[PDB]
This record gives structure tokens, C-alpha cells and sequence, in this order.
């Protein structure tokens, strides 16, 4: 009755029915319900308790994943802290909401939980994200190894250090021959975050250029991407044709270029995840891709096996310009902050500052200077840089190779 | 097809079926273009294959080839040397 | 590319005019405008609906604002009628002022009906004489009677928020 | 389709369904890529070839300029000459 | 009638009784049947031919569609080119 009163629209997905709102149809709600609210929520959470406890919860219903994340979510309002550290505490409901959840819808609800309750707490949460720090690494897999076994790992003491030594000893009279660890004190220097992205091996990643965001490719070529903080999957790639290469952010974040094998340069929306831009070009496997960093000019240089350089007009189908310039396959290619030049690298080792207003060459310093005098029958090194490192104006460009690290000034085509 | 044309043609169902020699007409009805090749093909197979079966389909498929099927298919007649069956036809038109 | 004559039939009629800021909805007002062809004769109605501000209104006034769906297919007129929201008393007089705008020559007597039956004897006729092929759209309408009260056997196309309000009525609906 | 199109076909609706032979048009429609089995399917569920015919426009009505385009050039590639003439006027711009 | 039928008469009946004569038009309209003799004579009462063409239009504004194309056929037959022309328009 209500979807004919159009206040409630209809989801016809199999047997199973979700209805759902207009964005303006909740903030009418909340505008013209709002006292309300605050009180319901207690309404909603004791009539779960007069059916399913969390712990009484199941994989089959149908209702249960909304429950443990809008369960989550309803005790918030509901503001009773007491209760709130009735579920979200409960480490088996870490457990099951990991098993199917994974673990980083937890951790968004952490970052909510820390004002709700209280700050002494919240170092019990600080805990708890130290101990999850640990988790996401190898958690996910399969064998979710008896993490009662894993957890007693964590230092000081908190309220998981607490929980874990209790859980153990009452594991421990039974059997399970759990091994006590005694040197935690003196070992592990703990990494803030872990992430294995994907089973197959990574072969590239790449900052959001807002930084709340970071995308991983890998050998099996799918690329995924996900904001970092929460640490929660935030877009799935179905696949990319060959092994992925290399990967990158739009200057605005609005795209994502995917080098490959292939030579499918495959630049999918950063948002709606559909492609958008594909090129072209390379006689051989593409070495790097990059947008533009102006955010005017729409520009792909692309290095590849090939040597050739390819600086595709994004606004167009086939490339701005080809530029053979490099002796050797490109090792890296990156925009100059200066838009009309395009620096780039190669296992010569010389950098090419390249004039691309005129699509033409503009300098392109020599690098010997990692001088050896070796009692090498070769003459003077023949320098193989990597990295293409730019000045934080980008001004000059900072490279390593070999035994050295260089900041050659391109401007002036000289050493520094 | 008007209405009459198609009349005709029912009333007529019967020396039709009956009179009709299809083998010799095909290609009379195909240089006034009266029906494509696969279409005559499906009218051959139709029912038994016998000829009173293809004459049958033949006629019926007929009210639907345009305004002027029936005249141009009296033509198809005369040039196939069926005038008596043309005669019969074009004395009801007529009438 | 709107026709002079077509902004004459619609003056008669009385749609509102587009407002000056408006922006096309091809697909859907072609949606409505293919559909709207399909009762090509004999009684039918046509729904349509959203949450509050949908764009209801200027697509159907949109839909018809078309010279070729409207001039080939609907010799007769358009008329719009403003139904709102209706007590029995506020209903009643809706009607007879859709008997008045019709009933142009005043051949019909100048007596108006007391009866809303009535008034449906007096539209049912007029729609099957005086205007023999004519649309009539309505505007919101959110209760059933309303349409009981419409209901000539004529076609009458109602917008609305609520889709339960052609329940009561008889004939294809889309 | 355009109100144009749409109402050409409205406008012919019963000469279209009265000659229509639906296995000689479908098939052509399906080839371009603007009729799908399912539709094919459920006009080769209705008995007789009028009611076949007249779901088939039932279903074209609902399409767009292309499917227009494409049941017209399979009429006129069928043979079906003064069908597509009352349909020529209402052909839409394409592409 | 249709609408665009009544509003091209509408549109034209002013030239329209400024030129015709009804004689010719109401015998073909009699004939055609789309016009009665009662009719007939309150538009041949009138005392003028303006007036006499403005009756006709009258009428024929109340009449089916049929009328329209009776009335248009009768105007070409007699010889009102233009004015047929000025109502091809109207159906
Ligand atoms: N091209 C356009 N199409 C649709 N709406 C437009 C357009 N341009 C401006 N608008 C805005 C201005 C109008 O206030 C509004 C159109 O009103 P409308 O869609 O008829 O609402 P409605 O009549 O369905 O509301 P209600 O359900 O209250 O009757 O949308
Ligand atoms: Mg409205």
C-alpha cells in the first residue's frame, strides 16, 4: 500500500523484496521525525532480543547480514554504551561478522563506535584496532587459524590482552596444547596496516591523488580499490586483459589507466568503475602509464619494450605524439609539473626531458656520472636508473641507479 | 488485397485446389514479383507436397502479396497457359 | 518544433504552457506518447506516477505538446482538468464546470446538474457526440470515487502520486 | 520511435496485420539485432498468421527508430511493396 | 468535428462569407447528404449572402467530420479554388 502511495519504492529481486527511500525522502523523515528516532532505535533493539541473540544468530536467515551491520548501527542512536559493549565487544561476533562480513566493516564501525561510548574505551579500541593490524594480512584466507591462539600476541595488556590470557586458560584445562609465546616485549616492530588485496601477486599501486584511496593490480591482472583508512573493499575490477602492468590515477581521481601485456590501455571510471578511455599503440608491452598532473591538458605519455615513447592526446582516440628518443626499453615515465615538458627514463639511463608542446625533443641530460673506475674491460658505467623521482615542485628530477642516488637539474641539463 | 478480391478468391477455392498446375507457375509469379524465392519454396512443402496442397497454400499466401496480387496473378495464369482457369477468374471480377 | 495550430487545439484545451525553464525527457515522454497511441480506440486509461516532484505534471502536458501523436491520432480536442484534492461537495463542482467549458454552443440545456450522475450522462454524451475523439487528462486525483465520478467510458488519463487510485475503475490500464 | 513513426504504423496498424507473414520479417529483424527470441517466441505462440502479425507490430510499437527502420526494410525486401509505401512517410531519422 | 477542423473553418470563415454563394454548395451538401432542407432554407431566408454563407458555417461547424469534406469538395466543384486551398489544412 505504501509503494502505490509512492512513499516507498519496490525491489522485485527473486522471491526476496528489499523496499528502500529517495535521499529526500529520508531527510524528510528525519526533519519531520527526528525526537522520535532517538527513541525507537531502543524500540527495534529490544525486539531483536525478544528473538535472536547475537551469539543466537545464524548463517541461513535471510535478515542477519543487516543485522550485524545495522544492528551495529541502531545501538548507536539507541545511545546506550552499555549494550553497545554488549554486542560490538563480543570478539565471537568479530568472529562470524569476519567470516562473511570481512574485516573492514568493523573497522568503519570502530571509527563511529570511539565517540559513542567512552575515551577510556577507546584505548580498549586502540587495542583492538592494534590487534586487527594483525588481521587483515593472512585473516582472510581460509583457515581462520584459532585467532584465540593468534591474539595472545598483542603487548601491555588491554582489554583484548585481558580477554585473550582468560580465553586461554579456560582452553587450556581441556587441552588444545596451546604454546605460550615469552618474548613479545623484546620483538616486532608492528606496521600500522596490512593488506593482501589479492591471492595472486601484486604488480602495481597507486595513491587517489586525494589520498583517501589506494588501488593494487597483480599477477592474475584483476585490479582492486579501496580507501586505506577503514581499511574496506571500495570496488571490485572484473578483469584486464593480460597480466596488469601498471595502473593510475586520474590528477582528479575521475580515472584509472591500466597498463598490460595485452597493450589493452584500459582506462576505467574511477567512480562508476564502467570504461571510459582505451589506446593503443606500443609495438611491445607497455612500460608505465600516467594522466596529465595538469589538471587542463589531457595527456598519456606511455613507455613500453618498445623504447618508443607514445604521449596520447586523451581528448583523442589515436596519440598526440609517438616519440622514439630512448636506446633502451623505458624503465619509468611521469608527467613534469611543467605540463609542456614530459620527462621520461629508460635502462640507458639518460633522462629525456621532452618538449611536448612541440611534440618534439627540448634536453635530455647524460648520466655517466655514477663514475667507477673498475678494472672492468667495459669503459665508463653504463648507468641503468630506475626511478623517476621529481622535487616536491618537481622543478628537478631526483633518480637512484646502480650505487647511487642522483638529482640531476633538468632545467639546466646538469648534475646537482 | 480488397475485401472482394479476397472473396473472390474463396469462392473460388475449390477450382483452384482442384485445376491449379503450380510447377509451370513459378516463374511467372516471380517476374511479376509476386512472391520471393523462399517463400515459394515454403508453399511447395506445404502439407503433403501434392499439387493440390501447393495450390492451396499458394492462393491462400496470395491475398496477402499487395493490392494488386490478384490481377497480376490472372497475368501469371494467362502467360502459363492456364487461360481457361485465368477465364473462370477474371468472368467473376468481372461480375 | 511545436505547429501554430497545435498551441491553438491546446489554448482551447487549456494545459498550462511548459515553463520557459524546461529540459526535454525524450525517452520518457516518447514512452508516454507510444504508449498514449496504443488505446488507438475504445475507452481506456493511463496512469502515471512518482514520489512528490517528479516531473508528473510537465510530461503529460510535455506528451501532448507533440503535433504528430496528438494530430493524426486525436481529432478531437484536449481538455485538461485540474481535479486536486476533493470533498463530495468541492467535487461536484468541478464537474459542472467541465459540463460549462465543453458544452461551448450552450445547445445542452443552461441548467446545471444538482446530481454527479448526471453530470457523467452530460460528459459521457458530449464526449460521444460533441467531442468524438477527445483526451482528457487529469491532474493528481487521490481518492477512487473521483475516478467513479469520471468515469465515461471515454478516455481519461489521471496523474498522480498514488497508483491504487485506478482500482476502481474498468477498461485496459497502463 | 518518434511520434511520427509510431504514428504511421498506429495510422496502417490493420492492412500490416491483415499481409504480414511473420516468418519472412522476424527473421530479418532478428538478424539486425532489434527482435529478440523471447518476442519471436511469443508471436509464434499465437495461432493464426493475423494474430501473429498483430503482435509483432504490438511488440514494434514499443521499440525505437532503428527497429522501425528495420521492420520497414524487411518489408520491402520481402516483396511486401505497398506495405512499406504507407510506411515510407513515417520513417525516422537514424544514427 | 476534429478540432483542427472546426478552428481552419473557424480560421477562414470570415473570406470564406465574403466570397461564396450557398446555392451551389447546399445542393452538392443536400446531395451528399450532409445538409437538410430545413436547414437549407433558414440559410437561403437570409437577407444577405454574407449572412447566408455566415448560416451555412454556422452549421457546419455543429456537423461531423464528413460535412468538413462535403463542404470542401463542393467549394473546389464550384470553383473556389483558394478557399478550398485555404482549408486543405483542416482535413
Ligand atoms: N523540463 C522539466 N521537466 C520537469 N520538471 C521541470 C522541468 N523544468 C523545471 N521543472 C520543475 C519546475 C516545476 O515546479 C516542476 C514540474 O512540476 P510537476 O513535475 O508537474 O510536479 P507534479 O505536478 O507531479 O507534483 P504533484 O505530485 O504535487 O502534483 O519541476
Ligand atoms: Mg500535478
Amino acid at each position: 500500500e505504501f509503494v502505490n502511495k509512492s512513499l516507498l519504492f519496490c525491489d522485485r529481486n527473486g522471491k526476496s523484496f528489499r523496499y528502500y527511500l529517495h535521499d529526500l525522502q529520508v531527510d524528510f523523515l528525519t526533519e519531520k521525525n527526528c525526537s522520535q528516532l532517538q527513541d525507537l532505535h531502543k524500540k527495534i533493539i529490544t525486539q531483536f532480543q525478544r528473538y535472536h541473540q547475537p551469539h543466537t544468530l545464524s548463517p541461513d536467515q535471510e535478515d542477519c547480514m543487516y543485522w550485524y551491520n545495522f544492528l551495529a548501527y541502531h545501538m548507536a542512536s539507541a545511545k546506550m554504551h552499555k549494550e553497545l559493549c554488549a554486542l560490538m565487544f563480543s570478539l565471537d561476533w568479530i568472529k562470524a561478522k569476519t567470516e562473511l562480513v570481512g574485516p573492514a566493516h568493523l573497522i568503519h564501525e570502530f571509527v563511529e563506535y570511539r565517540h559513542i561510548l567512552d575515551e577510556k574505551d577507546c584505548a580498549v579500541s586502540e587495542n583492538f584496532q592494534e590487534f586487527l593490524s594483525l588481521n587483515g594480512h593472512l585473516l582472510g584466507r581460509q583457515p581462520f587459524p584459532n585467532i584465540v591462539q593468534l591474539g595472545l600476541c598483542e603487548p601491555e595488556t588491554s582489554e583484548v590482552y585481558q580477554q585473550a590470557k582468560l580465553q586461554a586458560k579456560q582452553e587450556v584445562d581441556n587441552g588444545m596444547l596451546y604454546l605460550e609465546w615469552i618474548n613479545k616485549k623484546n620483538i616486532t616492530n608492528l606496521s600500522r596496516l596490512v593488506v593482501r588485496p589479492h591471492t595472486d601477486a601484486v604488480y602495481h599501486a597507486c595513491f587517489s591523488e586525494d589520498g583517501q584511496r589506494i588501488a593494487s593490480c597483480g599477477a592474475d591482472k584483476t585490479l582492486q580499490v579501496f580507501k586505506a583508512e577503514t581499511g574496506e573493499k571500495l570496488l571490485e575490477i572484473k578483469a584486464h586483459e593480460d597480466e596488469v602492468l601498471c595502473c593510475a590515477f586520474s590528477t582528479d581521481d575521475r580515472f584509472i589507466a591500466t597498463c598490460s601485456v595485452d597493450k589493452k590501455v584500459k582506462i576505467w571510471n574511477s567512480m562508476t568503475g564502467e570504461l571510459v578511455h582505451t589506446y593503443d599503440e606500443h609495438s611491445e608491452q607497455v612500460n608505465c602509464c600516467h594522466f596529465t598532473n595538469s589538471s587542463h591538458h589531457l595527456l598519456l605519455a606511455t613507455g613500453s619494450s618498445d623504447c618508443f615513447l607514445k604521449l596520447w592526446d586523451l581528448n583523442q582516440k589515436e596519440c598526440r605524439n609517438t616519440m622514439f628518443g630512448h636506446t633502451n626499453s623505458v624503465n619509468h615515465c611521469r608527467f613534469s609539473p611543467d605540463d609542456k615538458l614530459l620527462a621520461s627514463c629508460s635502462a640507458d639511463g639518460t633522462l629525456k626531458l621532452w618538449d611536448a608542446t612541440s611534440a618534439n625533443e627540448r634536453k635530455s641530460i647524460n648520466v655517466k656520472q655514477f663514475f667507477l673506475n673498475l678494472e672492468d674491460p667495459q669503459e665508463d658505467m653504463e648507468v641503468i636508473v630506475k626511478c623517476c623521482s621529481w622535487s616536491a615542485d618537481g622543478a628537478r628530477i631526483m633518480v637512484a641507479a646502480k650505487n647511487k642516488i642522483f638529482l640531476f637539474d633538468i632545467h639546466t641539463s646538469g648534475l646537482l | 488485397m480488397d475485401e472482394a478480391d479476397r472473396r473472390l478468391l474463396r469462392r473460388c477455392r475449390l477450382r483452384l485446389v482442384e485445376e491449379l498446375q503450380v510447377d509451370q507457375l513459378w516463374d511467372v509469379l516471380l517476374s511479376r514479383e509476386l512472391f520471393r524465392p523462399h517463400m515459394i519454396e515454403d508453399i511447395q512443402r506445404a502439407g503433403s507436397g501434392s499439387r493440390r496442397d501447393q495450390a492451396r497454400q499458394l492462393i491462400i499466401d496470395l491475398e496477402t502479396r499487395g493490392s494488386q496480387a490478384l490481377p497480376l496473378f490472372i497475368s501469371c495464369l494467362e502467360d502459363t497457359g492456364q487461360d481457361m482457369l485465368a477465364s473462370f477468374l477474371r468472368t467473376n471480377r468481372q461480375a | 518544433g511545436i505547429t501554430s495550430y497545435v498551441r491553438t487545439v491546446l489554448c482551447e484545451g487549456g494545459v498550462p504552457q511548459r515553463p520557459v525553464v524546461f529540459v526535454t525527457r525524450k525517452k520518457l515522454v516518447n514512452a508516454i506518447q507510444q504508449k498514449l497511441s496504443k488505446l488507438k480506440g475504445e475507452p481506456g486509461w493511463v496512469t502515471i506516477h512518482g514520489m512528490a516532484g517528479c516531473g508528473k505534471s510537465v510530461l503529460a502536458a510535455e506528451a501532448v505538446r507533440d503535433h504528430s501523436l496528438l494530430e493524426g491520432c486525436f481529432p478531437g480536442g484536449v481538455h485538461w482538468v485540474s481535479v486536486g484534492k476533493q470533498d463530495k461537495s468541492g467535487l461536484l463542482m468541478k464537474l459542472q464546470n467541465l459540463c460549462t467549458r465543453l458544452d461551448q454552443d450552450e445547445s445542452f440545456s443552461q441548467r446545471l446538474p444538482l446530481n454527479i450522475e448526471e453530470a457523467k450522462d452530460r460528459l459521457r454524451i458530449l464526449m460521444l457526440r460533441k467531442h468524438p475523439r477527445s483526451l482528457l487528462i487529469l491532474d493528481d486525483v487521490w481518492d477512487s470515487w473521483v475516478l467513479k465520478a469520471f468515469d465515461s467510458q471515454c478516455q481519461i488519463l489521471l496523474t498522480t502520486r498514488d497508483k491504487s487510485v485506478t482500482d476502481s475503475v474498468m477498461g485496459p490500464k497502463y | 520511435m518518434d511520434a511520427k513513426a509510431r504514428n504511421c504504423l498506429l495510422q496502417h496498424r490493420e492492412a500490416l496485420e491483415k499481409d504480414i507473414k511473420t516468418s519472412y520479417i522476424m527473421d530479418h529483424m532478428i538478424s539486425d539485432g532489434f527482435l529478440t527470441i523471447s518476442e519471436e517466441e511469443k508471436v509464434r505462440n499465437e495461432p493464426t498468421q493475423q494474430q501473429r502479425a498483430a503482435m509483432l507490430i504490438k511488440m514494434i510499437l514499443k521499440k525505437d527508430n532503428d527497429s522501425y527502420v528495420s521492420f520497414y526494410n524487411a518489408l520491402l525486401h520481402e516483396g511486401y511493396k505497398d506495405l512499406a509505401a504507407l510506411l515510407h512517410d513515417g520513417i525516422p531519422v537514424v544514427s
